[PDB]
């Protein structure tokens, strides 16, 4: 479903558990290496409540996992993705999409 | 109830203050005199600071005031189904129709300046193309009544005022040569759709002061929203106006255009046409008269009535007089040959009446002589 | 059938009568009251005829014996042929005005509105079938009007258009079977001259003003192009004209068009393609009512933006539909949308098919929504 | 490749143009959910930098500006434009603050001109609404069509407007410098987007008071001084400039218009004040005045005893020196009115060199400077010229065609009225798209939210000046106009419609009578719009002409012709969704009859007399058009109406002819009861046609003809007939169960009632015989049935109701009329 491939190793002690919001600055990708999405360029971080529901599932589940300021990566299957409907004149049906997470900081 | 209705002191600060503004605009803004038209025309129409340039070129681009022209001949000849309204064209046509008419031994010298300046006046506009444009909207509007057409008879009669000789011959030598039939199809069509006195009507407003009902923002004291008996008086007064400038100085070739248009497809007799109105509107004042006829005295309401559809009348006379003399023998065979003696033959007969009527008390004075001068 | 039709429906082509006297020598002279002369309808060139079995009925040029067809004019109901006068003739009849009557001149029947009113008339709009009569009724007085000269001239060519295209349609389908092979051929041969001529000569009889008209005489030409736009679509030749695109479609290429037609007729195959969808572009462009005619058929022309032998000229009949009627911009589907992106898939970036989608967007200020969203739902993602 | 090589591939930078514009296309119009997703296409960091590109192309700068403008700007932008011309002036402290020209020395009655656009603005203007763009947040968890409306994307305004400073600076230095090679490739692509961007920034009020400063600074930095650098409007700029210029004064002519109202508003605040305390100081030396008075207390005292409206109009009418007899005003207030009358007058440039010193005469000398240089080709650009310059001279009038507008409220009602413009700013921004399921919610919400605030009823003046009634009635129009022949859809959403104005007439008479004045628009949509159930169009032109006589009478002839024209076609086939869902095919609706006859009702029947004009013109044409009576009393081939309600009766109780026979619907049609409802609302009808006795004992001509009339057309036999059938009644059996009729497929108290009316306006009870006759026949067993209702078990029932005011309402007060 949802696996971790470090880019760049963080803390390692400090994991952001269920109750504080995680904040981010990704960069999602098709498969394809079309870049579909990133927060850099709008130069705010993503900053969303953990637990919550309000982000992708494959995304919930995978920010959990890393430490702080670790660099990131994640391969969401349309398991935890989209999946069947997409994003609405975004992401097409049934794709996999890539992340270069990057959890800066927590609050 | 009246000993007990609010006092303005206890009224709430916010509707007090919506009722003052109403107030404020309605006796002291729209009772305020600006006359700017003058000033404007004169700002628009000086071709200043290129003079001195002495153009090569013959063209003489246009000044201001001319490209308005021609920005709204552009409107008017365009191609729609219909004519929108266009309150940018009632601002500057009604800009253009106050600026120009600017109106006891008075002497034939002083005369002889102000009418020059009159011409002056409508010489700044005609010169321009504000005759052209006047009979584009007239056609392009379709038969359409509104502030459209009330905005373009209104220019039409300041530029047409006293009877501009060389303003019927650019307007006759426009209609000549593009030979369209739209012009008088609306001439006509206005014509019909020009409104008479009504009974049914009138009963119905005769009971609406018997109620005399009030708002609730405070009280009105018989409140004087739209009349509906001859509401289009004023323009069927202007359109009749506008028909009698332009043949006014027996003008013998727009005269003869009127009855029959050679250069045109069809042939539209706005002569006939014009019979045919004061045909209907000498039955509504007849039929007006029959409704007075048992009643001794005529009120308030009646007077004015009659004093509308009276000086309507007078135009619609004075237009008939315009068309024929000269004189027009086509025009006089097209009457003697039309409808025109039932008419006249049901005028007589209501003045004869009337003036019995009206003769018998001094409330009526200004009703008798107003019947005096329209026959 | 003659009915004294009211409203718009008479300042169409149907309604034009020609006064053909019998004088071969000053037929064109002035008309004296009573004289023998034929009536001819313009666009199907038939002519008034007293006929045995139906009354009042137009005929064709081949049986008008000037026994049933010839009638004359007079001013009253009263009973009243002339010797021929070499010249111009005095002034009788003027327009507009001078009220005439016509009765058969062998027959002496009266034209005359017919009577009976059935239920057709009792809800529908009104027509009442003018019957020659014995006598009839009284205000059957007849008007004569004028006709300006280009409707006057565009009648003829509804004749024209429509004998020389209709026998073009009875020898194209002629052949609807029976492969050629090498032998001989199947009718006779295809009036392809005549029809490219027909073509051309229409496709600039319909061409747009040139932009750089003044606005004061520019509209001018404009209100003639919307008259003939609507006189030929009320003729029915808009839809004539589509049943020869649907005719030559069946074929898949031009050697398959010489395999019905001959080698022949597969020269002028991809030539006359290409004008039939030009003359339609002209025939539907600026008029909104002769546009709203492709609300039902609107999967027919999208159904044919995939064949390679006219491409722009379907396309920009599309463009022309789209850009006039916003009604059909609500018949749009998503199989309409996917066909027209597949128009980028296959034949490269077109930047014309952009105008086509932006064009189904918004159409005179207002929005679609449902088009909107399907065209990025299509489009879009997918980042091809 | 580098996008500036498109500077020299023009293949395909046409396609990429084109591109631009078919985003700008599918993000058109508030499409937000689009909107949305295009910021994953072009990014905001793209669009930042191709701001500041000043080697891109021409076409791909402009669409690149536009497409930034489309995407993150227009949605707020026009919202906010549509509001823009009104003017809901709060009372508020710094209301108050707000004066007409800046506090200083160098004249008291006309100071120089402030700087247009600086200062306090307290017009009520809703705020924006962003939402920052991701695409990897959850999807909604509800259905379609159910989630809030997606809002415009954001994107960093305070920095975009510094940045949107800083390219028109380096533009008017670049142009001042003549340069050979200008950015973007001409001098229109350099400024067009530009003066776009800052246009559209200006109307969003982005801009701060030291931004708009700067702006006057470029725009003319001589004449806007507060107290090469060469202006804008003196570098020779081509049309297509010179249009968005135009665009920018006009918004700074708009500033001016909307301080001068707000100026006009405070003024009010702090006068009405004053004028009420004087009124209340008077009103009690008026009360003392008693023992120094006599009997001529009436005309003083009449002031007080006038509603404050033209109390207002006396206390204010001194313009003219030549009416100051009757206003009480002292003269400290009167000079504090006409001060203000005349600086007003001087800040609008009436009465009181080559320096035009002030935007009024700047914008009028530009104009025409710009009109003489050259001969004008753009037509929107003459036209906005001249709009421009037809303002500056008429000041006054366009204040006069602003003020119907203006209107001052409460402070304690500023939320409401946010909660309630957010609204009506969904209503204007639904008129520019075709309706949909998605635009049907968000509008029926929105109207819900409109019933449920209390600005919208304590208000009705200011809710006929927003003039919500027309954009409802533009909305209503465009759907009956869409399909207009095949199936008006949306019928909740038309219900939507027709019930909010049928609740906008209720609120007061002017209310009323505005929606008078669209009577006629509403019957041909009505024509076919009765085949959805519910709250119709018909019923909006029935509840606009109800308990106003005067709008009873002003109603004209030639709107009831239209009605019994319907009513002819009505009466000779059935209804057209009934013949859709299977009914039994009848040669005549009752359904559209009876929603007709109910409207006829009401036209002519007012406060319990008649109208007797409406009720001539309406018999005369029913009389001339025979078929509108029904089968029954139809004349050739019709029998009397008794031989059609005993029909109706067995129709109704037989199933498989009173319906389809597959409420069930809620709303389900019984042509059975249709028939003797239908028949019941034209006895209603005929009954409130009938002449008063007033007339009838003065013997009027008419009054005597007609009223023969409906003797002749409604025999008196089978009237009572009518009068002598039973009803259904609920019996106790079957285990106590209350076994009771379907009133919607049941004779019902109802019909009666609309015959006891009938009866008792036309032929009348005059002799015992004929009294006791009818009463003992059919009235007498209907009350015996009420009273054995009338238990401690049934008088609570779906009957007893309808017993209890049919005959305490119907039957009754005919026996008091009757007692002698």
């Amino acid at each position: 479903g949802v696996e971790i491939e470090t880019i760049s190793p963080g803390d390692g002690r400090t994991f952001p558990k269920k109750g504080q919001t995680c904040v981010v600055h990704y960069t999602g990708m098709l498969q394809n290496g079309k870049k579909f999405d990133s927060s850099r360029d709008r130069n705010k971080p993503f900053k969303f409540r953990i637990g919550k529901q309000e982000v992708i599932k494959g995304f919930e589940e995978g920010a959990a996992q890393m430490s702080l300021g670790q660099r990131a990566k994640l391969t969401c299957t349309p398991d935890v993705a989209y999946g069947a409907t997409g994003h609405p004149g975004v992401i097409p049906p049934n794709a996999t999409l890539i992340f270069d997470v990057e959890l800066l900081n927590l609050e | 109830a009246c000993f007990r209705m609010t006092p303005l002191y206890n009224l709430p600060t916010h509707r007090a203050c919506n009722m003052f503004l109403e107030s404020y605009k309605a006796a002291w803004i729209l009772t305020e005199d600006h006359s700017f038209e003058d000033r404007m025309i004169d700002d628009l129409s000086k071709a200043g600071e290129q003079e001195e340039e002495e153009e090569e070129v013959e063209e003489k681009k246009p000044d201001p005031l001319h490209q308005l022209v021609l920005h709204f001949s552009r409107t008017a000849l365009t191609e729609k189904s219909k004519l929108d309204e266009d309150y940018l064209y009632m601002a500057y046509a009604d800009i253009m129709a106050k600026s120009c008419h600017l109106e006891v031994e008075v002497s034939f010298e002083e005369k002889e300046m102000e009418k020059q300046r009159l011409l002056y006046q409508q010489s700044r506009l005609h010169t321009r193309g504000a005759a052209e444009m006047v009979l584009q909207m007239i056609s392009a509007c379709k038969g359409e009544t509104g502030a459209m057409v009330s905005s373009t008879l209104k220019l039409g009669i300041s530029i047409l005022n006293g009877g501009n000789a060389e303003v019927q011959q650019k307007m006759l030598d426009y209609l000549k040569d593009k030979k369209e039939v739209g012009f008088f199809q609306s001439i006509q069509a206005l014509m019909q759709t020009c409104s008479v006195l009504d009974l049914n009507a009138f009963e119905r407003q005769n009971k609406a002061e018997g109620l005399g009902m009030v708002n609730e923002d405070g009280t009105v004291i018989n409140r004087q929203n739209g009349e509906k008996v001859m509401a289009d008086d004023e323009f069927t007064q202007d359109l009749f106006r506008f028909l009698q400038l332009l043949c006014e100085g027996h003008n013998n070739d727009f005269q003869n255009y009127l009855r029959t248009q050679t250069g045109n497809t069809t042939t539209i007799n706005i002569i006939i046409c014009t019979v045919d109105y004061l045909l209907r509107l000498q039955e509504s004042i007849s039929d007006f008269y029959w409704y007075y006829s048992g009643k001794d005295v005529i009120e308030e309401q009646g007077k004015r009535n009659f004093s509308k559809a009276m000086s309507v009348a007078k135009q619609v006379f004075n237009s008939l007089t315009e068309y024929i003399q000269g004189p027009c023998t086509g025009n006089q065979q097209s009457l003697a040959h039309s409808r025109l003696w039932d008419a006249v033959v049901g005028f007589l007969h209501v003045f004869a009446h009337m003036m019995m009527k009206l003769a018998q008390d001094s409330s009526q004075i200004e009703l008798l002589k107003e019947l005096l001068d329209l026959q | 059938l003659v009915y004294y039709e009211g409203g718009a429906v008479c300042t169409h082509a149907r309604s034009l009568w020609r006064l053909e006297p019998l004088r071969i020598s000053w037929s064109g002279s002035h008309l004296r009251w009573g004289q023998p002369l034929r009536i001819r309808h313009v666009t199907t060139g038939r002519y008034l005829a007293l006929t045995e079995d139906q009354g009042l009925v137009v005929v064709d040029a081949c049986k008008a014996h000037t026994k049933a067809t010839s009638f004359c004019f007079r001013v009253s109901k009263e009973k009243l042929p002339k010797r021929d006068v070499e010249g111009m003739g005095p002034p009788e009849i003027k327009y507009g005005e001078s009220l005439c009557f016509v009765q058969h001149v062998a027959s002496g029947l009266w034209l005359t509105y017919a009577a009976p009113d059935p239920k057709a008339l009792r809800l529908g709009v009104l027509k009442k079938k003018a019957i020659l009569h014995q006598e009839g009724h009284m205000d059957d007085a007849l008007f004569l009007t004028r006709c300006q000269q280009e409707e006057s001239q565009a009648a003829r060519m509804i004749h024209s258009t429509a004998g020389l295209y209709n026998q073009f349609i009875k020898g194209l389908d002629s052949f609807s079977g029976k492969p050629r092979g090498s032998g001989p051929p199947a009718g006779p041969a295809l009036p392809i001259e005549a029809v490219i001529l027909s073509l051309q000569d229409l496709i600039g009889y319909f061409e747009p003003p040139s932009e750089e008209l003044q606005h004061e005489e520019k509209q001018s030409k404009l209100r003639s192009l919307r008259n003939r736009q609507s006189l030929f679509q009320e003729e029915g030749m808009l839809s004539l004209v589509l049943n020869c695109i649907d005719r030559l479609n069946v074929y898949t290429t031009a050697a398959h068009f010489a395999e019905y037609a001959g080698e022949e007729a597969a020269e002028s195959w991809k030539e006359i393609v290409n004008l039939l969808y030009e003359l339609l572009a002209s025939l539907i462009r600026g008029n909104r009512a002769n546009c709203a005619l492709f609300s039902t058929n609107l999967d027919w022309v999208v159904s044919k933006l995939d064949r390679l032998e006219a491409s722009s000229g379907i396309l920009e009949v599309l463009y022309c539909v789209l850009i006039e009627s916003p009604e059909v911009l609500n018949i749009i589907q998503e199989n309409h949308i996917k066909s027209i992106i597949s128009l980028l898939d296959k034949h490269g970036r077109n930047h014309k098919v952009l105008d086509v989608l932006c064009s189904l967007c918004v159409c005179n200020g207002v929005a679609v929504r449902s088009n909107q969203d399907l065209i990025t739902e299509n489009l879009l993602p997918g980042r091809e | 490749m580098d996008i500036l090589e498109l500077s020299e591939r023009l293949d395909l930078q046409r396609f990429h143009s084109h591109t631009l514009r078919l985003y700008r296309a599918v993000c058109a119009l508030g499409n937000n959910r689009v909107a949305h997703a295009l910021c994953s296409h072009v990014d905001q960091a793209q669009l930042l930098h191709a701001l500041e590109d000043a080697h891109l192309p021409g076409p791909l700068r402009a669409g690149y500006y536009d497409l930034l403008i489309s995407i993150h700007l227009e949605s707020a932008c026009r919202s906010r434009r549509s509001m823009l011309s009104e003017y809901i002036v709060p009372l508020t402290p710094e209301t108050r603050a707000i004066t007409l020209f800046p506090p200083g020395r160098k004249g008291g009655n006309a100071r120089r001109h402030g700087l247009p656009g600086v200062g306090v603005t307290t017009s009520l203007r809703p705020p924006h609404h962003f939402s920052p763009p991701c695409f990897v947040a959850a999807l909604p968890a509800a259905g379609v069509a159910e989630a809030p409306a997606r809002l415009s994307p954001a994107i960093p305004l305070e920095a975009l407007r510094d940045k949107a400073l800083r390219m028109l600076g380096e533009a008017v230095r670049d142009g001042g410098q003549h340069a050979r090679d200008p950015v973007g490739g001409s001098v229109e692509f350099q400024f067009v987007p530009v003066l776009k961007l800052v246009s559209t920034l200006l109307v969003m009020g982005i801009f701060g008071d030291e931004d708009v400063k700067q702006i006057l600074k470029m725009i003319e930095p001589e004449v806007f001084t507060e107290e090469l650098e060469e202006g804008l409007l003196q570098m020779k700029l081509p049309e297509s400039v010179k249009l968005q210029m135009c665009n920018l004064l006009e918004y700074f002519c708009d500033q001016e218009l909307q301080h001068r109202v707000e100026s006009l508003a405070a003024f009010a605040e702090r006068y009405v004040d004053k004028l009420q305390a004087n009124q209340r100081s008077r009103y009690a030396l008026l009360m003392r005045a008693f023992t120094m008075s006599a009997a001529e207390t009436a005309r003083r005292t009449r002031e007080f005893r006038s509603p404050p409206q033209e109390q207002i109009n006396m206390l204010l009418h001194f313009k003219d020196e030549a009416d100051e007899e009757d206003c009480p005003l002292p003269e400290d207030i009167r000079q504090d009115l006409q001060d203000f009358h005349q600086d007003l007058l001087a800040h609008c440039g009436i009465q009181l060199e080559k320096k035009p010193q002030s935007l009024q005469e700047l914008v009028s000398h530009m104009v025409v400077r710009w009109a003489q240089e050259d001969y004008v080709q753009s037509p929107e650009l003459v036209r906005a010229m001249f709009s421009l310059l037809h303002r500056q001279y008429d000041g006054l009038g366009e204040l006069l065609r602003a003020l119907p507008r203006a209107y001052t409220i409460s402070p304690s009602s500023v939320e409401d009225t946010m909660s309630l413009l957010e609204c009506l700013g969904q209503i204007r921004s639904l008129l520019i798209v075709q309706m949909g399921p998605q635009e049907e919610n968000l509008m029926i919400q929105s109207i819900g939210n409109i019933m449920n605030n209390k600005v919208f009823y304590q208000h009705p003046n200011l809710m006929r000046a927003l003039g919500m009634h027309e954009t409802v009635m533009e909305v209503m129009v465009n759907v009956l106009g869409g399909g207009e022949t095949k199936e008006i859809r949306f019928p909740k959403m038309v219900t939507s419609c027709c019930r909010f104005l049928c609740y906008f007439c209720r609120i007061s008479r002017q209310n009323q009578r505005s929606m008078f004045d669209h009577l006629s628009y509403l019957l041909e949509n009505s024509g076919i719009g009765l085949g959805m159930q519910g709250s119709t169009p018909l019923d909006v032109a029935a509840a606009s002409v109800i308990d106003n006589n005067e709008l009873a009478l002003a109603l004209q002839e030639q709107d009831l012709e239209k009605v019994v024209s319907y009513l002819a076609g009505c009466g000779l086939q059935s209804c057209p969704m009934l013949l859709a869902k299977g009914y039994p095919d009848i040669g005549w609706n009752p359904c559209g009859g009876e929603r007709y006859l109910d409207f006829l009702r009401f036209a002519v029947f007012v406060n319990g007399e008649s109208v007797e004009e409406n009720a001539n013109v309406v018999v005369r044409l029913l009389i001339r058009k025979p078929e509108c009576f029904g089968p029954a009393l139809r004349g050739e081939g019709g029998s009397g109406l008794l031989a059609a309600i005993e029909e109706a009766i067995r129709i109704s109780e037989d199933p498989a002819r009173d319906g389809p026979g597959v409420p069930p619907e809620e709303n389900r049609v019984h042509l059975g009861h249709a028939i003797m409802s239908f028949y019941a609302a034209l006895i209603d009808l005929l009954g409130r046609c009938a002449p008063e006795m007033h007339l009838i004992q003065a013997g009027k001509g008419e009054a005597l003809r007609i009223r023969a009339i409906l003797r002749s057309l409604v025999p008196l036999d089978d009237l009572v007939g009518i009068i002598s059938l039973p009803l259904q009644i609920p019996t106790l059996g079957k285990d106590g169960a209350l076994v009771q009729p379907k009133m919607s497929a049941s004779f019902v108290p109802d019909h009666k009632a609309s015959m006891v009316l009938f009866l008792d306006r036309v032929y009348g009870i005059e002799n015992q015989d004929f009294l006791l006759h009818v009463l003992d026949v059919g009235f007498l067993p209907d009350m015996r049935a009420a009273a054995s209702l009338d238990t401690a078990t049934f008088s609570t029932t779906e009957m007893a109701l309808a017993l209890n005011r049919y005959l305490c309402l119907a039957v009754l007060p005919l026996i008091t009329k009757c007692a002698p």
